[PDB]
């Protein structure tokens, strides 16, 4: 289970740079913000609608509970 | 006849400067045979991406023909005299040397001139050399060590002419036209960038006369950065792992080279398979480090042992080990200089590198200067806490990641 024998990969070459040579925050505005925006756009239409439905249910339930305890005009009007 | 006393017996290398600038150097000795040669301060590092393989191609076709005599005639003339012609090209130097007898000196020098000044670049010969170099690419593909060192240079120097290989890309050699080679010859093969060096049974005035007769018609008239990156080619089917790790070293003109040589000589192959230490030097930079073969399951241990040796030298180097390293360096120098071809190569490279032929007495005084404190100081200056360049030709999986390797370049205890 050591790193020596895990899998067989053949002629896959990778180039890496030292942490000190490069900058910790590259492409903050050129790539980073657009990348975060595209990730949010991709996940928004799959995550948000369920919570929007939850919020609608929450508001409707709270309003209906409020209405249930403020009623009965006719219940005493017949008197 | 102490070692220091014996060094004085070494004859000096007389040096003369011709009108066109060619530097003629000789080391006469009571030798029946000699090895004349021309060394040129032109290499891969002086070539752009357009003509990366120009020097290697010129080396290939240099003995294949000149204007005065066809390539077959040149080769036959070399063979009949019993001589051996040879050539090599590094990233910074290019040498053509004829090894012959002392009485064959007058012809051989002429030969060199014929090779150097007027080289016949036959188009058919150029295409033949194209094919030969294309085959030689696959030939070199087998050599793991050469591939590893090419990887190391490419990753260490990256955006620098010092990083491109001497052979060059396959596309570049494929599309390298004759006019490009002629322009390379015109812009590079010119005095005073040339040293005609000879040693052995050669009298210096004879060599000067031959050079003036033949080598006298030669025309008279980027920041190198070390990036501590890494390259990692895996090819897991290969039997053994090859790794080369290095740090930026001083150029040719630096007193610290001797201390680094002593430190390398000081540097346990039991964990490894065949571990070696190298101190490749260039004009303004250099690769100081190690190169070893590994089992698939033992890369990490060997890297740990090598870096531990580096840290021990940088932090705590005793006097006995430094004395042993100095003795090893002295023996290596003197033993290497044995032979006519080695002294001729040393003369040529020294003139192209130091501007002078540094005598053995100076080398030994410089080595005597070296001390354990000096070794520790210089090793800490160049090795301790430095971003390294790593090249690994697989199977590399147990090779520590670059952050691990970098963190292994300093000691928390120290």
């Amino acid at each position: 289970r050591e790193f020596g024998n895990l899998t067989r990969m053949r002629h896959v070459i990778s180039y890496s740079l030292s942490p000190f040579e490069q900058r910790a925050y590259p492409h903050v505005f050129t790539k980073g913000i657009p990348n975060v925006l595209r990730r949010i756009r991709e996940s928004f239409f799959r995550v948000v609608p369920q919570f929007v439905v939850f919020y609608l249910i929450y508001t409707w339930g709270t309003e209906e509970f409020e209405r249930s305890k403020r009623k009965n005009p006719a219940a005493y009007e017949n008197d | 006849a102490t070692f220091a006393q014996a060094l004085q017996f070494v004859p000096e290398t007389q040096v003369s400067l011709l009108d066109n600038g060619l530097r003629v150097a000789s080391e006469q000795s009571s030798q029946p045979t000699c090895t004349v040669g021309v060394w040129i301060d032109v290499g891969s590092r002086f070539e752009t991406e357009k003509n990366n393989g120009a020097g290697y191609f010129l080396e290939h076709l240099a003995f294949k023909g000149t204007k005065n005599r066809p390539g077959s005639a040149l080769e036959k003339e070399v063979e009949s005299m019993g001589a051996h012609l040879n050539a090599y090209s590094t990233r910074e130097h290019t040498a053509y040397y004829i090894k012959a007898l002392s009485k064959d000196l007058p012809k051989a020098v002429e030969l060199l001139g014929d090779i150097v000044q007027n080289c016949s670049l036959e188009d058919s010969q150029i295409e033949k050399e194209r094919d030969v170099i294309l085959r030689e690419m696959q030939e070199n593909d087998a050599s793991m060590r050469d591939v590893v060192f090419n990887y190391l240079h490419a990753t260490a120097f990256q955006g620098t002419p010092l990083a491109q290989a001497v052979e060059g890309p396959s596309e570049n050699v494929r599309k390298l036209s004759r006019a490009d080679l002629t322009e390379y010859l015109s812009t590079h093969y010119k005095a005073p960038r040339m040293v005609l060096a000879a040693a052995g049974g050669v009298e210096h005035q004879q060599l000067l006369d031959l050079a003036q007769k033949h080598l006298g018609g030669i025309p008279w008239t980027t920041p190198c950065r070390f990036t501590g990156s890494e390259i990692r080619h895996r090819d897991d089917a290969l039997p053994f792992a090859h790794v080369a790790i290095a740090v930026e070293g001083p150029g040719w003109a630096s007193p610290d080279n001797v201390a680094l040589q002593v430190a390398n000589a000081i540097i346990a192959n039991k964990l490894c398979q065949s571990f070696q230490t190298f101190s490749i030097c260039y004009a303004e930079t250099g690769l100081l480090g190690a190169h070893f073969v590994c089992d698939r399951m033992k890369i990490d241990d060997m890297m740990f042992v090598l870096q531990g040796q580096w840290m021990r030298l940088c932090t705590s180097a005793t006097e006995s080990e430094v004395a042993r390293g100095k003795n090893i360096l002295r023996n290596a120098l003197v033993s290497h200089l044995d032979g006519t071809t080695p002294v001729c190569e040393d003369i040529g490279r020294s003139l192209l590198t130091y501007g002078r032929r540094i005598p053995l007495a100076e080398w030994e005084s410089r080595i005597a200067e070296v001390d354990a404190s000096v070794v520790r100081e210089i090793c800490s200056k160049y090795i301790y806490d430095q971003c390294p360049a790593v090249a690994g030709y697989g199977p590399i999986e147990q090779l520590p990641d670059y952050n691990r390797i970098r963190s292994g370049m300093f000691w928390l205890r120290f």
